[PDB]
């Protein structure tokens, strides 16, 4: 009914047939305010980069538990080829500053239980945890391929071998996912609705980001509550993002990033 | 009464909504950021052995160096660093024993209860030492990202510490009461400082410890003098954003 | 499956990884040679305004999924994935309560009007492709037909319009 | 955006609707219905092979008559009948090549394209000689079910034809130019005529072909004089009723 | 007087500028591009050896097809297509002599003379017999671009041409003077014609003949009947855009 | 003096000492309006394309005669990697529309002699004449790469064998370079100017172009009167350009060209 929800960003438009509303984090909006801390005027206002970008993320299947979640680093979530005319611009500027408006999708139907948790945020650890080795360019702001297991990060993961790891009683990189629900979030209930819609600000430890170096926000996708569902039922259940970069301003033109 | 979490936010109610009761708000205003950090807490503690009118030479004895860097996450020697670095990890003095002392210094009232992503704030630093015995002692405060400058004496006999415009202090004494206190301004060149994690490499070729934010931190304290001094911090006009999750704690 | 041609296209349980149907933008389409538009088309010389692609899904009201339809305006031929298709105009297709979505092709071209048939395939005669992709896989619990059935249907825009009235190539009805 | 179809019709979008668009409309009226069909179109051929002074007799000639039904829908003998009658099928001409041209005769354009189950109008007649030698024919026209009047010359060497106070035009002549043109007023009983379909009889006691409409016409043509001469049918002031399929075309 | 070619633009003087002397202007406006194009050109020659009443097929006879394509550039079969295309050069018809006729149809005072790059205007087109014997023709006009229809006829011993909807023109008799006039309107997608080159592809590609644009002409003429006739072009409302080159002329 | 120019397009900036002004083809520039023919809102005042690109051209020697010429097709000289946002963002998109600004520079001495024809030609043969091979994708759009003759086009040159071109006394890409100063034009004359400098308007069969398959605009540089200088002056005389594309848009946004 009221839960029909239409939205446009460029030449694309998400449609949702059981929304629950737009959560807003911090009840802000990235307004697209060039930063103060840049004197080349920057180039904002790109149509073909104020869009949708949608993208699988992953299978939810019965073996998931509580907590296990996927991550998604931004802005290189689509500082890919798929990124369009956003990735294109920001590959060739060294700095960016901008917002996120996200719509995470999954369905399944009556017959199913289940819920996730979809939430943003600011320097969450995107970094690999299957592994001893200190964290790389190219392994460090990756859309994780599998579930991410949670035990391992209640007291963070420290990036030394196991013999070590006995004297580390906590690292920095820690995450007491059982308070994730006070990052922005919204709650995907099997029973209640197919999608989430988040919206976040800008938020960093500087005026304008150099992207290269850092991925300020995250996009993560938790199960709160385990999959379930009888003989019979659709067996392939998959979770699917909408990502949008709210007004991104570009800075520092240069040549391309390989 | 009934609601939908999915939403993101439920309401915050009272036992009005759904009983015959009335609401039972009393003022309090101890739990507002800026009064609960603003109090000093021990974050640190130094040791020397070398004299005041002697070249200032970095060294570590049993964990404990004779400089310091100025951030309540924890800090210690990195991979023979020369001076103390933000660490990212905190690890038990003995190799042993599986019980603190840890070998990193930070405030541990702040890691364990950081409820934030940022913070922004000014530093009320104290400094006492650990015994009776007179002080005499020379502290160099170096803002955040300057220059250490851990050269020699230009002249003989002269703490190389006091040689120098960086602010530095200078108690020495019976007349003394055996401490150093004294406020500095935020001097980081960010705009906040990350108060847990920074998802990223602080440079170009990203081959830093990621994880660690370039340039997060108050400066650095070095210290000439004989004696062990611990160090307390107290964070003025504290402002924090962002929030996030509290350390975990083991189940009961 | 046997060729046969039928007014509608199936979905299931799964996400494949080309798309379901793929529609070429041109009045000419043999996807669209029996529809009314086309048969009107025929009679005129060139056309101009958008285009509606209605889709209706016959599933049971227990099916649920999402389709993302696309529409990839041409110069870099055809879109060969999900993430080719949804960098060009595109809209996610969400079931529920209400059973269809009216998709618009947006009358992008180099020229004000566009042909409506051709010899060979110009600049000024093809427009594209319509894609219609599986983003979620169609869901429903069990007791259910895992096959669904969308129906699909064109017609011209709120701004479309034909003009140059001419005869078509004849042919023998059959 | 969504919508359903079962209503029985949904909202005729633009880009506007869903993405970030402007409409696009440019003004155009050439497919008005009455600009449309306000065109000449081939629709019958007629041949005879008798002189303009003498007694006109129905014949037919490897499929051409020397009269026509005037009518955009299909016409030929029905069953023997005196002279050609609305068909409800399309034959071909040849026995064995399965291929046009067809015995029967009608504006192809009109059959093709026709998406309207009814439809009213004036005939703008068109008659021209097939080849150059000099034209000397006799045309009559019979209003829709008036009396054929297939009687014998009541005058010697008079064309029959003209023997009627029936519209008929006469030209001949090296002055002349082989054709013929005129425009005939709608002239059947009914109100509308049926352009593809007429679900019924036209008699009663429903003996008649199923499916063709009584005095769905608009009159005919009878020629004497030596020749064969293609016809054009002009549809005046077109005004049409009830939307209704196209003729299907195979599948590319 | 002095100046600077440089600037890519020099005065336009007259004797007084240098001189004891005075302008001479007088009126003149023979000159303006449209009353320049506005008068009939020869254009394209057109040969039909087939009769009126008869089914229309693609012919050539010594570089002569029955099918014109209306474009002032050259237009003549190309690899073997159906009907006459663009050309992108000039042949001459003989093998051998090295002199023209040319196998290939367009305006020679156009190609010789066409100093802009794009054009827009409307067409009128003259077709005339090439000999005394009276005329049995019929024409077809093709919209730009729009379908050829070389169908079969769809009844017997008519003229297929004449089946259509389309413009077609029909002249027969010893009172007609054997020709055709008639004026089209620009028909073609594009804003404006190239008039000499087009430095691009028509398909997405990129595998048409390099240097012709998509449907850059004014629609086709296919004819039937017996005779040869000629054709010309009349540039009505004709207006130019951007200067250009004209074609070299050898140095005498 | 007043020969001292400097002009500024987003973080570019030329300048040069010896201008002769600047000459605006058909009196006309860009505006960058949208073009009518497309329903989807263009993208356009994008900072990072509106700039100067500039490039090596050629090397002027004392062999080279009058009429002798560098082409430039456009946008294709531009629609490579070091076409910077405005080449990654033309890639991305269907059509675009735009106009060209610019300026070719070539100094020598008071000691040197010579003169250069310097103009933009709207549907300018830009294919490759060394051969007898139909024209591709590849081949018709590339810059010159060495100096063109100018015999072989007074009269056009047709994509046929040598044998065949006997019969074919004309081709509907020659070019009567006698007149190719009726194209808007400068000349870098070497006793007066080391850069011309030109800018024109859209124009196209068109209101917008898919550029892919055509090259509207061609800047073209060629010799008026042959270099000449005496034994001990600087041999080394080279050409270059600085490229600006006027306020262009772009519509029909879709997933890279290869």
């Amino acid at each position: 009914s009221d839960r029909v929800s239409s939205d446009t960003a460029g030449n694309t438009a998400t449609n949702t047939q059981s929304t629950v509303g737009r959560l807003f984090g911090f009840g802000q909006r990235h307004k697209g305010k060039h930063p103060a801390s840049c004197a080349d005027t920057a180039t904002d206002k790109v149509l073909a980069a104020e869009r949708y970008y949608t993208i699988k993320l992953a299978s939810w299947t019965k073996t998931q538990e509580s907590f296990d979640h996927i991550r998604v680093p931004l802005p290189h979530a689509l500082a890919g080829e798929n990124g369009g005319v956003f990735s294109s611009t920001l590959r060739r500027h060294y700095l960016c500053k901008c917002g996120w408006r996200i719509q995470v999708q999954c369905n399944a139907s009556q017959f199913h239980a289940g819920s996730l948790l979809v939430f943003m945020a600011p320097e969450f650890d995107t970094s690999n945890h299957s592994t001893e080795v200190e964290p790389r360019a190219d392994t460090a702001f990756k859309v994780d391929a599998n579930w991410q297991k949670h035990a391992q990060i209640l007291t963070g993961h420290a990036y030394v071998n196991t013999t070590t790891k006995v004297n580390v009683p906590l690292a920095l990189n820690h995450q007491n996912f059982w308070q994730w629900t006070t990052y922005p979030h919204q709650i995907l209930n099997l029973r209640t609705n197919t999608t989430c819609d988040l919206e976040v600000p800008y938020v960093n430890v500087c005026p304008t980001s150099s992207w290269t170096q850092h991925a300020n926000w995250t996009l993560v996708i938790a199960v709160l509550t385990p999959l379930q569902y009888s003989q019979g039922s659709a067996t392939t259940i998959e979770i699917t993002a909408s990502i949008q970069p709210v007004k991104p301003v570009f800075n520092g033109l240069r040549h391309t990033v390989v | 009464g009934v609601d939908n979490a999915e939403k993101g936010k439920v309401s915050d109610d009272n036992a009005s909504t759904d009983f015959v009761a009335e609401p039972v708000k009393l003022p309090e205003n101890q739990t507002r950021v800026s009064f609960f950090y603003d109090r000093s807490t021990l974050s640190s503690v130094l040791q020397s052995t070398s004299d005041v009118s002697s070249k200032f030479t970095p060294s570590t004895a049993k964990n404990l160096q004779n400089s310091i860097l100025l951030t309540p996450l924890p800090s210690d020697i990195v991979n023979n660093s020369v001076l103390p670095e933000q660490e990212r990890w905190i690890s038990f003095a003995s190799p042993t024993t599986q019980k603190p002392p840890y070998k990193t210094k930070q405030d541990w009232n702040f890691i364990m209860f950081s409820p934030f992503t940022y913070y922004k704030c000014d530093l009320e630093v104290t400094l006492s030492k650990n015994d009776r015995e007179t002080i005499s002692s020379v502290v160099r405060y170096v803002p955040c990202g300057a220059p250490s400058d851990l050269s020699d004496q230009t002249m003989p006999q002269t703490p190389s510490l006091a040689d120098t415009r960086d602010p530095h202090m200078w108690v020495v004494g019976q007349g003394t009461t055996n401490q150093i206190s004294f406020v500095i301004p935020y001097t980081s060149p960010l705009s906040v400082l990350p108060s847990v994690w920074f998802n990223g490499f602080s440079n170009f070729d990203n081959s830093s410890r990621f994880g660690v934010a370039p340039n997060a931190d108050f400066g650095r304290l070095l210290l000439q003098g004989q004696g062990t001094f611990s160090v307390h911090y107290r964070y003025k006009k504290m402002r924090v954003f962002c929030p996030r999750p509290t350390v975990f704690i083991p189940w009961p | 499956s046997n060729k046969k041609r039928i007014p509608y296209f199936s979905a299931t349980n799964s996400t494949p990884a080309t798309p379901l149907v793929t529609y070429q933008v041109t009045l000419s389409c043999s996807c669209m040679a029996n529809s009314m538009l086309a048969a009107v088309a025929r009679n005129f010389n060139q056309y101009r305004g958008s285009l509606n692609y209605l889709f209706v899904f016959t599933g049971s009201a227990m099916t649920k999924g999402k389709f993302l339809i696309s529409y990839t305006p041409p110069g870099a031929g055809e879109p060969k994935t999900l993430d080719q298709a949804m960098q060009a105009t595109y809209a996610i297709w969400d079931l529920g309560l209400n059973s269809s979505y009216n998709f618009t092709v947006p009358f992008i071209s180099p020229t004000h009007y566009r042909q409506t048939s051709y010899n060979t395939p110009t600049i000024t005669s093809v427009d594209g492709w319509l894609t219609v992709w599986q983003l979620t896989p169609l869901t429903y619990p069990l007791g259910v037909p895992n096959d669904s059935h969308i129906l699909t249907l064109v017609s011209g825009g709120d701004d479309f319009t034909l003009r140059m009235p001419v005869t078509f190539t004849k042919y023998v009805p059959q």
